[PDB]
């Protein structure tokens, strides 16, 4: 009874955009002398299966989304400022 | 000092006056002393 | 006005159960001659920052859930077969 | 053969009576022969 069913599975786990936390630092790799809080944002970006070796999910729709990061120098104070990241707002199913 | 430096951490735990920003602006201060 | 401010960013990305996509090979990397359709399951999981290096997110309650995945033996046919994962219930920060 | 490979694929897309389950199989069965 309490079981996930195929056709419930294969559909939650397919192809599309989730939403994913990611690192600032690792998209804002030249902000070398700051450290941010949260050191990590939540985006809509590709996630899932294709469920074929041939075949990849990726990106076909991006927009902007801006949120305010705390910017911290280290032992020089602080401030929050906006930031911008990337968004996926559509994913398809496409070969390697 | 480092005696200090717990009870300033703590207080920040304890007080029910910061709201979130004012509470984690708080911690980045105790870090550049601490 | 159209930007995520700091006190909700902040919370949403903080270290939490997020619905994760795993892929089921690497759960179960001992079946081998299987493929399975779908080749991954959405899990919760723990994800998010614990913004300080001193800290990390991990589960501090876990649970089991039971999906039925197809089983696929290339060439030779199919079946669908309950298959089960370990889910985070709860997430803490705790000293690296 | 291939041209056939390619029809199969492209009723199992087409077809409208069979559900996920339904389909997602038949796809596995196109797959073993081809």
């Amino acid at each position: 009874h309490e079981v996930v069913k195929f056709m419930d599975v294969y559909q939650r786990s397919y192809c599309h955009p989730i939403e994913t936390l990611v690192d600032i630092f690792q998209e804002y790799p030249d902000e070398i002398e700051y450290i941010f809080k949260p050191s990590c944002v939540p985006l809509m970006r590709c996630g899932g299966c294709c469920n074929d070796e041939g075949l990849e999910c990726v990106p076909t729709e991006e927009s902007n989304i801006t949120m305010q990061i705390m910017r911290i120098k280290p032992h020089q104070g602080q401030h929050i400022g906006e930031m911008s990241f990337l968004q996926h707002n559509k994913c398809e199913c496409r070969p390697k | 000092f480092n005696k200090e430096c717990l009870l300033r951490y703590k207080e920040a735990a304890l007080d029910p006056n910061l709201n979130l920003y004012q509470r984690i602006a708080k911690i980045v201060s105790i870090d550049d002393d601490c």
